[PDB]
């Protein structure tokens, strides 16, 4: 029941992410971040460069 | 606690960075903050009030959000906004008031309102925000344990105390010997009188002393060191120590002679100035010991000389005196200064709604008794209630 | 005027996080606010000057935006930058100052200037943002009409008044008997004398008083309240009532005694202190009325006697006093203090750039005169005024 | 130096966001600065210390980075964090301490620490952000050359300096004329006496004049300015000028006839005011002069005529005063006042490390001393120590 607007989009920016700061609900809201922010995690010497 | 904090820089940065025009893009990092809270709250039932001539009302939730999504403000977005805003003002303020009264004793530090006791549970401290307001900044860093710190403006360290010592009198009171003074707020003066003008005193110098006992250590202290006490200069007719009769002074002022002002820690001189007059500093003292002399003039002009004979009757006394003031230092303890409203705003919500005194704070909440026997507990709950005042000002002068 | 703070906290939140080095997403949410304003600016023209020694400068827009995407701020992206703003600092500057000479009766609390009164204007409202500089913070709240709020260290509330009230006299002004005081910025200092010492008075005490009306009210007030007045504890010759002549005050001080202050609010005591000296809080007051007596000493030691006789000449006269200043309050109405320098930026641009006397403000900005007649109008336009100079001080001090 | 800054901005805007509860968004444009910084630090190692009783510590650099992962910071993020940020507290203070105690003449504002010298480094430049703290705003603005600007109340632009001028006088100092003064801080009081009453002076006037160079411009001043010295109003035996005998001061004091005061820029008068007494503004000013006058009364009643006879002894001395106070005021110049801890700080400092004299600064950093030949090395130090000063004030007082 979020309809509304079903979403209007232009590119450029996170489509994504916007969706965080959009609604709320906590398990919903957990999986955004989650997701979102979620990147590699940049490591080094592995016994060896 | 930190939740109320919260509370506060979230409408103050709100009342504010929200008005008719800005792009969203200046507060999309705020707008979220804001949400975060009215969910947490919806739902939760508060009462205040009750104690003396304070209303009880009662609050309940059910607000809606904001709107995400317009990128220019328009004015309608504003009011449906300033109307939601001005509930929690118009609550903040009762809720403030409510734990700005009552007093505990042991463990008199903490919460006390059916309020707050609520607020510090666990379901709320999704809120925390912006911690840059020089109270809050020191509430925490206590809480956990460090050294924490103000800033004050002529601080208000000394008890009221306007008095006088003879060290040398009798009946008659026609040849006194001895100090008066006035500490007060962030001032000292002292004067030093001998009717005699050392006449028969070794060296024909008269050595005097004030001593000022601290009730909190003050450190990175700028102070201004003056020779004379006008307070002092000028003719008196005191009451005698009894209060059995009535003394004339007649003051005649000359320089202090050997004036060495000590800034003392336990016992230990911190910093000490030889007649240093002007602007000093004293890093870190509980005392501060002000000695100074009067030495009778070696050679005096006939009309100096007439004021000073070999034998009674002395009607002109000789007096030597020094005024310090301190115009700004830090205090690990907070202080009522003469810059600050903390303590103002604390006492006069206090008689505004004739709040009964308590145990703690002495009546009226007077400086003068409150420093002179400033207790753990009453510092402690002077902390707790001035940095509620602080939390109150960022939205309500 | 909302517009006018944004283009300053714009500038100073800019001139300030944007340097050599920072990462652009230390300033993505304020990059975006900065351009927003570029577009609703080029094109339109400007004048600002018309009067005294003011130039007539003409500013013309065309600008580019900030495009250039680099992670790390690069000096080349700064010095680009910088050569922009410093066309809006020297801008500004020139239109505070115009805004700031020009008065009105008719109404002064809105835009005056061919500058501002386009400023007003609609096109440009999408621009606003971070209010929290106290005076805005306080502009606002205004014109919504409510409750405003200001801070001040030693505010200046009392207009210069320096005078005596003889309440018993003679042409020979040997035995006098009323009341002498200085009313001056935040202190009151104030002294009875009766050159009889009470001889002849009832109970052998002679009552003064002093009142003081504030012409706004005050609240939140620290203050310190002493026992003496040591500016009238001094030898004197003073004119007399009608200037004929001159009479001689030779005082000789005793204790304060029955000293009683009300702070009053439309004639009802809001606050009393009974001879309570040291730090008091008033909450509430558009007056204050100081009580105090002389009693003649009941015993007296020969020295004091001698001073006092039954007889004239009188030669010694009894003076009893008090000091009372407000180290700090609050007010709804802007104010002159001893710390905000609005009052002399004000009074500053007005006097550099020769600006003629206008219709509202008394000659040379004078305080005294402006707070003895603190009209409704003198107020709004002070109140307009005391804003431009702070936003102004953000950038430009 | 700029490095140094943000350094602490850092942690201050640090310590204070980010605590147990607070949402993402708050902080992703903080967070991501900071760690920024982490990386550029690791590897480097700095030498702290190494003069007087202040201990030479080493750091070393490796340490994590920062969980974005989360969405509401739990407990559990804070005390990982907190525990490397109070790596970067203990640090810090130990660098600007450092730094807070060397001198040099040639290249005196420069930096000179082992610390900071290679700070100043290329490779770190990528760390500012937010300058909004009055003091750092200031610095760069100087480096780039523009009307930069400070604010004080009561600030300290006269050296200590208490003494007279006899305009006339003789070896009994029975019949002087002259004036006695007290300049100190912000505050000037001065007195003119004339033991004749001015029975033979043309048109029954003596004039008096008093002029105090101040050793840098204060612009924008609020100043208070009241007719008699209280300081030199009660009886006095003092040193003769060659210190060879005492003379005796026994003032009654007149209106001071005639008030001017002048308010001058490289002899050129910008403010004057003919009488004005209360609160007055000197907009732009290196110089103040005050000439006042006494006036024989030309009516006396016989208690009057009493004290001023035709011929000698004159034992009543007619004497006519002004105070002047500087409550607030800007500098382009940094200053010591009666608000900032500032020079309190350094002073500070260097005592407690027992830091040895150095080239620049005068024995224990002596204001009166300092302002006397305040050099542009010991103002470019002072400023380069104040600066530091500031830095540290905002996460350790
Ligand atoms: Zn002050």
């Amino acid at each position: 029941g979020m309809q509304r607007m079903h979403y209007r989009n232009g590119d450029p920016q996170t489509p994504f992410q916007i969706a965080e700061q959009q609604i709320q609900n906590f398990q919903v809201a957990n999986w955004l971040h989650f997701v979102n922010n979620n990147q590699f995690r940049q490591v080094v010497i592995d016994g060896v460069l | 606690m930190d939740v109320l904090y919260s509370l506060s820089k979230t409408l103050k940065d709100a009342r504010d960075k929200i008005v008719e025009g800005t792009l969203y893009s200046n507060v999309s990092d705020l707008i979220q903050q804001f949400n975060q809270m009215i969910i947490t709250m919806n739902g939760n039932e508060f009462q205040t009030g009750g104690i003396g001539n304070l209303p009880i009302r009662n609050w309940n939730f059910d607000f809606g959000l904001l709107g995400t999504t317009l990128l220019n403000l328009d004015a309608n977005y504003v009011e449906t906004a300033r109307n939601t805003i001005d509930y929690f003002v118009d609550f903040v303020d009762n809720v403030c008031m409510d734990e700005m009264v009552r007093e505990s004793q042991r463990n008199g530090i903490a919460p006390q309102s059916d309020s707050l006791r609520k607020l510090s549970g666990l379901k709320f401290k999704r809120i925390n925000f912006d911690n840059s307001s020089e109270y809050i900044e020191n509430w925490n860093l206590q809480n956990r344990r460090q050294r924490t710190g103000f800033t004050f403006h002529k601080p208000n360290i000394f008890p009221y105390s306007a008095s006088f010592t003879l060290n040398r009198s009798q009946p008659a009171h026609d040849n006194l010997m001895g100090t008066m003074w006035l500490n007060a707020g962030s001032e000292i003066q002292v004067a030093g009188f001998d009717y005699s003008c050392a006449i028969n005193a070794p060296a024909n110098t008269q050595q005097f002393e004030h001593i000022v006992q601290l009730r909190r250590v003050l450190t990175t202290a700028t102070i201004t060191l003056l020779p004379d006490a006008e307070r002092f200069s000028f003719p008196r007719v005191i009451n005698s120590a009894d209060g059995a009769t009535t003394w004339y002074f007649n003051p005649v002022i000359l320089r202090p002679n050997n004036v060495e002002v000590e800034f003392l820690l336990n016992g230990q001189i911190i910093n000490t100035y030889q007649a240093r007059f002007g602007t000093i500093i004293a890093r870190n003292f509980d005392t501060i010991r002000l000695s100074f002399q009067l030495m009778r003039p070696p050679n005096m002009t006939p009309a100096v000389a007439a004021l000073f004979p070999n034998a009674q009757p002395f009607e002109h006394h000789a007096t030597v005196g020094l005024t310090l003031r301190i115009e700004s230092a830090v205090c690990e303890s907070v202080l009522a200064d003469a810059s600050e409203t903390m303590l103002a705003n604390v006492t006069s919500v206090r008689q505004e709604y004739a709040i009964p005194v308590g145990p703690v704070f002495p009546p009226g909440m007077n400086w003068t008794d409150l420093i002179t026997n400033y207790s753990p507990s009453r510092e402690d709950n002077l902390q707790r209630v001035f940095t509620v005042a602080s939390i109150r000002s960022m939205l309500v002068k």
